């Protein structure tokens, strides 16, 4: 009705309480660039931005 | 609206057409600027028969190969009476000779309408660089700067049919209904002389205006309406002298003074007070 | 030919605002020429194309008796119409020499669109008459009948004396009216001309007033 | 809210509160009537200091306005703000409102209320509401005095019609004339039935005579005379109205001695409704 | 898109303790630093130990 | 209305805003204490009794 | 309000690199004209990077932090329709509690992850201190029984009212207040209580929801002038 | 508008006239590169527009959960589940009109009655 | 009293309904803006002056 209009906490702790493969692939090796020629030397990448080929063997 | 014609709806529209201001940009969805290699041929499949309507019927060697098409609404066209003849010879006059325009028919079903630019019999090999920027600038000016119909500063207009009691012939008080025009924005010098209104009666809602139009005295009885107003428009009342003797002060220095430091307080009363 | 017809009935309704201020400012106007019918005024000031020639429009008034009476000093009035629309120096210099010629106390000069400063400047030159231009915009309405605009009448100098002498008042403590105000540039207002304003009060019915020309 | 999905616009989902107070708000509702709650909160503090500056500034610029023994109204400085106070000179605390009665109704109304005629037999006067009702009848001297109050009463009816083009009647004014002829009805306690006393000249020239007195300014020039005269223009057309001759005599059935009395009320209500000189 | 609302409370941040101490800490400990160097400089130019 | 019941009752009356609880329901339970359901009682002048 | 806190604020350089490993794509290679579908990835409104598959990732963020692998005080926030993925980390953000709703075929319709052996181990441990397993609120963090929403995530969830109607899928008592169920199938989140909204001045007031606004704000002010035992010291 | 772009340095073109044929180009006023028109259109201006009334819709729209459900008829597969949202369109003169979404074949149709 | 409460609940109801069939024309777009107003604004009207209405 009223769903208990009252805070039912007095007895309701007590209550609580009471209850309780084929080989059809081609393999090749990986080897490590030796660092003998790596010292003294840089990498980098080139990037060039255009929209047409670029290519400076040819062009 | 006219004594005589005041509850004819009909005549209302006339007047309500007559002074709202419309620009061609609230009646237009699109503009473009198409380029025709002569200005004797289209390359648009639909105005295809317009030209050949107006060129059999009827200089043109000059005509500049820009074209400036405007695509109007047929709504909006029909929500206020227009019609593009009108409209065709405001762009015509806005610009006298400058430029030949051509305009579709009402029974046509979308509203097009055509212009293009003369260029002089001196030819500017300059100016084609910028021939359709100027077209882009014209267009832009016949958008905004182009006054189709109505007063300046007139925003819109709405209908609404109030009720006024007049002496019936009887001799007896009675309520008839009237049209009456409600405008945003104000413009009364211009709109006083519109016709079929009754310039007797206008009335506006900034007293700053009816001053400089009717006078002093007139601005001292629309400021007075427009305080009234106000403190009525909670529904307290107040004793009219006591409006009476502030609006008086107001306008007793033969102009507007207001409350701030900038009026009253510039007056000469003694610098202690 | 519409415009043509918008352009003649505005000045037919300025013709008509004109004439009513002249008959206002105390002037010999009869009635019957204030109310001219609109096709009236097209037979007489309008020609075979239909233009009018506002020429001819211009016309001579003098003061009634009763005004004579109480303002024996009046003198008689010329009222004229501008046929070009940019008004000049040339029609300014020979509208002044045509008052000063026929000794016109008063001249109304009405222009279309404007009066170049290099002429407006010449108004003041001819004293001690008086020459006031009108906008014919301005003249379309007569504001006089707005039901905002109570009655203005000029008070007679003695008026004026005893006005100050019963209420014993000073001209700077009345008050005041601007010259630009619409009204009394409708009724020709000087500096210390003191008007009579009679208005309608909800309180006592009528209430009349007094406002010095500033 | 974080409750509803987007564009949902049906009421419970803007703000529509269905439940009453006694049956309690749902958490949206509460939350959306807390936010129109807080937006009076807001307004109570802003409105209270925005109009506490506007009192300021209008006491401020009216402080120095006082009433004169001249009955003008001017300022510090002695310039005239208005040339009588509140354009009739009375003082707002005496002032009432009250009806027109020539403004309001028909022509034939109006005739039928006022119009008293001895020679014909359209609009006669009873002879029983008076004790000279026999010989009133066929009387020239009597007539025209009655044609000129009812011709004056034909003219007030024009005039008020031009001030109040809204045909309002209802209006203030100084004087209660309706509840002093209930005073003078109840005092004397006036028969009703038995014939009057009153004779038609002595109320036409008791009326007339009555309005001489009513004195707001008390000049003897013509200026504040006519002054004077306009400024009971609008009382004297209400006084007339209702202290007509065909009024007093068939509605009110007044005496004598009780139109006497009701006459010197008149007059010392009026000078009573007068403003005091001195007051700001 | 519609204007970005101001008050909108997502768009909002509350300073505690915490963040109000640190910018308070921060100045306080940058004048602190500067009078460090102030004090060397002046001790190696007017020869002070 | 609560609190009447909860102290004839001996209990902590629940007013949460937002609970099933109603006031029709505090109104019955009032009623089976012998007091009138919507709280009115019939009061005496003390001046006169 | 009563059960809302203020985010700490934490390191975001973790999951920015996080981020990097599954597949958030560096802005220096962004081509928009190859990939218009890609979503904005946005830490603290820095722009790091776009996303191939938004709805794996989410997915992914969203396990992580209930399961108390990333700070539960993180914010993100996926805008489906701007395409844009917000993640914010910095402090000052005003957040709160809700319930955490799911599917759970086993009963055909969405109900609340949090069950009745939850709450059982809830309460015990709340009454044994006055030994089973310690059970605190950590502990339904931890467990993704609950999460912390900020104001922004609210913009992207649907939260309901209370668990009794609003989540099951679906005569009347006249005296019981007009609920609208709003017939939604699509709970993300379910509201721990209503009445957690308010304050704690508010939350004296007994039946503020039968009360006019305005006099709940008064009581507010006046509830803090009240005489009583500020501290019993 | 269909704006197009240059080839070689990839700035705009811009639209140029040639009177050897009195045809349409377009050059770029940079690098001095040509490129012959496809169409005779170079400048659009709309002041009443539609385009944006269904921005936002992507292949993952179903699973928004505020987006709310429908039982309208899809018609072009038969279909009853559905999501709808109006018009994108933050402008104060756009009608109300819906736009829903079909969860099985992202079709976008409108609830529109009057023109369609 | 019970009667009052049912009559008030239908009575809402009814107006919410009105507000259900202007929401969907709308939606469908058949509806004409009030003149001098927006479609959005004179929507907003209706459904307000339909809710003040209910209540009062
Ligand atoms: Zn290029
Ligand atoms: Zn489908």
């Amino acid at each position: 009705t009223n769903a208990s209009p009252f805070i039912k906490r007095d007895r309701m702790r007590r209550n609580f309480l009471r209850m309780r493969d084929p080989n059809e692939y081609n393999e090749f090796p990986l080897r490590a660039i030796p660092k003998e020629d790596l010292e003294n030397m840089r990498t980098h990448l080139l990037k060039f931005q255009s929209k047409k080929k670029i290519n400076p063997v040819t062009d | 609206l006219e004594p005589g014609h005041a509850a004819d709806q009909e005549q209302a529209k006339l007047i309500r057409s007559a002074i709202e201001h419309t620009t061609l940009k609230s009646v237009t969805i699109a503009s473009e600027i198409y380029y025709d290699p002569d200005p004797r041929s289209t390359v648009i499949p639909e105005d295809e028969e317009i030209i050949q309507l107006h060129f059999s019927l009827l200089s043109f060697d000059q005509q500049s190969p820009w074209l400036l098409r405007l695509e109007l609404d047929r709504a909006a066209m029909n929500d206020k009476d227009l019609t593009m003849g009108q409209v065709g010879e405001r762009i015509k006059q806005t610009f006298k000779n400058d430029l030949f325009v051509i305009w579709s028919e009402d029974n046509d079903e979308k509203l097009i309408i055509r212009c293009r630019v003369v260029r002089p019999k001196s030819l500017d090999a300059e100016t084609e660089a910028e021939e359709d920027h100027m077209l882009k600038k014209i267009e832009n000016t016949m958008l905004e700067n182009i006054t189709l119909r109505g007063v300046e500063n007139i925003e819109r207009v709405v209908m609404m049919k109030y009720d006024r009691k007049v002496p019936s012939p009887t001799g007896e008080y009675v309520k008839e209904p009237e049209w009456v025009l409600e405008t945003d924005g104000v413009n009364l010098s211009e709109v006083m002389t519109v016709p079929g209104i009754d310039p007797t009666r206008i009335y506006t809602n900034s007293f700053i205006d009816i001053m400089e139009v009717l006078g002093i005295e007139a601005g001292r009885a629309a400021l007075y309406k427009e305080v009234y107003n106000v403190i009525a428009s909670d529904g307290s009342y107040v004793n009219y002298r006591h409006m009476a003797l502030l609006v008086d002060v107001m306008t007793t220095q033969g102009g507007l003074t207001s409350v701030t430091r900038h009026g009253f307080n510039r007056s000469n009363t003694g610098a202690l007070m | 030919d519409q415009e043509n017809e918008r352009n003649i009935s505005r000045l037919w309704r300025a013709f008509r605002t004109v004439k009513e201020m002249v008959k206002d400012r105390g002037y010999f106007i009869t009635q019957e020429e204030v109310e001219l019918p609109l096709e009236d005024f097209k037979a007489k000031y309008c020609d075979s194309m239909g233009r009018p020639q506002r020429k001819m429009m211009s016309f001579q008034a003098n003061p009634t008796e009763e005004s004579i009476s109480k303002f024996p000093d009046m003198g008689s009035l010329w009222v004229e119409f501008c046929d070009e629309p940019s008004v000049g120096v040339k029609t300014m210099k020979t509208f002044v020499i045509h008052i000063q010629e026929k000794n016109f106390q008063t001249g109304i000069f009405v222009y279309q669109n404007n009066i170049t400063p290099s002429a407006m400047k010449l108004v003041p030159s001819i004293p001690p008459a008086t020459i006031e231009t009108f906008n014919e915009a301005a003249l379309v309405v007569n504001i006089t009948h707005h039901e905002l605009v109570p009655k203005h009448i000029r008070l007679s100098s003695d008026e004026k004396r005893e006005l100050l002498k019963r209420y014993r008042l000073k001209e700077s403590q009345l008050p005041r009216i601007q010259r630009a105000d619409p009204v009394a540039l409708y009724l020709g207002l000087k500096r210390g001309e003191v008007v009579k304003i009679i208005r309608k009060s909800e309180t006592s019915g009528r209430y009349a007033s007094y406002r010095i020309c500033m | 809210l974080p409750h509803f999905s987007k564009d949902d616009y049906s009421p419970e989902s803007k703000g529509f509160v269905e439940n009453s107070y006694l049956r309690g708000l749902t958490p949206q509702e509460f939350f959306f009537h807390a936010m129109g709650g807080r937006e009076g909160l807001i307004d109570t503090a802003v409105k209270t200091a925005e109009t506490g500056y506007i009192q300021r500034r209008l006491v401020k610029a009216l402080e120095d306005i006082m009433v004169h023994y001249d009955n003008t109204t001017r300022n510090s400085l002695g310039n005239v703000i208005q040339f009588i106070y509140g354009e009739d000179g009375m003082d707002a605390a005496h002032i009432e409102k009250q009806s027109l009665d020539t403004i309001g109704g028909s022509d034939a109304a109006f005739e039928k209320r006022y119009r008293v005629d001895l020679l014909n037999t359209d609009h006669t006067l009873d002879p029983s509401l008076l004790e000279s009702g026999s010989e009133i009848l066929g009387d020239l001297k009597l007539q025209v005095l009655l044609d000129e109050e009812y011709k004056q009463l034909v003219k007030d009816r024009k005039f008020l019609r031009e001030v109040f083009v809204d045909g309002e009647a209802n209006w203030p004014l100084p004087v209660n004339i309706r509840r002093i002829i209930q005073n003078a009805q109840q005092t004397f306690h006036i028969d009703h039935t038995k014939p009057s006393d009153l004779t038609i000249k002595d109320i036409v020239l008791g009326v007339k005579d009555l309005q001489e007195n009513l004195l707001v300014l008390r000049g003897k020039n013509e200026i504040i005379q006519n002054a004077q005269r306009d400024a009971v223009t609008l009382f004297c057309c209400l006084l007339r109205s209702r202290l007509a001759t065909r009024r007093v005599l068939q509605e009110y059935r007044l005496t004598k001695q009780a139109f006497d009395w009701v006459l010197s009320n008149i007059e010392a209500q009026f000078l009573r409704s007068v403003v005091h000189p001195g007051e700001m | 898109k519609d204007q970005d609302d101001r008050d909108h409370f997502g768009k909002k941040r509350l300073d505690l303790a915490g963040p109000l101490l640190a910018q308070l800490f921060k100045t306080l400990f940058k004048k602190l630093t500067k009078d460090i160097f102030r004090y060397m400089q002046r001790t190696v130019e007017e020869a002070h130990d | 209305l609560l609190s009447k019941v909860a102290a004839l009752s001996g209990n902590e009356g629940d007013a949460s805003p937002f609970t099933d609880i109603t006031v029709e329901g505090i109104s019955k339970l009032l009623r089976e204490h012998g007091y009138q359901s919507r709280g009115f009682e019939v009061m005496y002048n003390g001046h006169t009794g | 309000s009563l059960m809302s806190c203020i985010s700490v604020g934490t390191d975001p350089m973790p999951i920015i690199t996080f981020l990097s490993e599954w597949g958030m794509e560096p802005l220096e290679d962004y081509v928009p004209h190859q990939s218009p579908d890609a979503t904005r990835v946005f830490v603290n409104g820095v722009w790091h990077g776009v996303h191939r598959n938004p709805a794996r990732l989410m997915e992914t963020l969203r396990t992580l932090r209930r399961k108390g692998d990333i700070n539960p005080e993180v914010s993100m926030i996926r805008d489906i329709r701007e395409k844009e993925l917000k993640i914010f980390t910095d402090a000052g953000r005003v957040y709160r509690p809700l319930f955490i709703v799911e599917d759970d075929e086993s009963l055909g319709h969405k109900e609340l992850k949090v069950r009745k052996g939850h709450i059982a181990k809830l309460m015990a441990t709340e009454y044994q201190d006055i030994d089973v397993e310690e059970y605190t609120w950590s502990s339904l963090l931890n467990e993704g029984l609950v999460e912390y929403i900020d104001a922004e995530e609210e913009e992207s969830i649907l939260i309901a009212m209370q668990p009794e109607d609003l989540e099951p899928a679906e005569d009347v008592d006249p005296a019981k207040r007009i609920r609208v169920s709003h017939h939604a199938t699509t709970f993300t989140h379910c509201e721990i209580h209503p009445s957690m909204i308010l304050g704690v001045a508010a939350s004296i007031i007994p039946f503020p929801d039968h009360n006019q606004s305005p006099r709940n704000t008064y009581q507010s002010a006046m509830g803090k002038q009240a005489m009583g035992v500020f501290l019993t010291n | 508008t269909t704006f197009r772009f240059c080839r070689d340095c990839n700035n705009m073109l811009y639209p140029r006239e040639d009177k050897e044929n009195n045809r349409l180009l377009f050059e770029c006023r940079t690098c001095s590169y040509v490129e012959e028109a496809g169409s005779p259109l170079v400048y659009r201006h709309e002041l009443i527009t539609n385009i944006g009334e269904t921005a936002g819709v992507v292949q993952d729209i179903g699973s928004d959960p505020t987006l709310p459900r429908s039982d309208r008829e899809c018609p072009k597969c038969h279909s009853r589940e559905n999501v709808f949202f109006q018009s994108q369109q933050r402008r104060k003169d756009t009608s109300m009109v819906l736009f829903f979404v079909c969860l099985s074949c992202s079709h976008i149709f409108t609830s529109d009655q009057k023109n369609k | 009293d019970g009667p009052t409460m049912r009559e008030i609940t239908e009575t809402i109801a009814e107006a919410k309904k009105k507000v259900l069939d202007v929401t969907k024309e709308a939606q469908a777009n058949l509806l004409t803006a009030k003149h001098g107003m927006t479609l959005r604004e004179s929507f907003e009207d209706n459904v307000v002056r339909f809710l003040n209405e209910a209540r009062d």
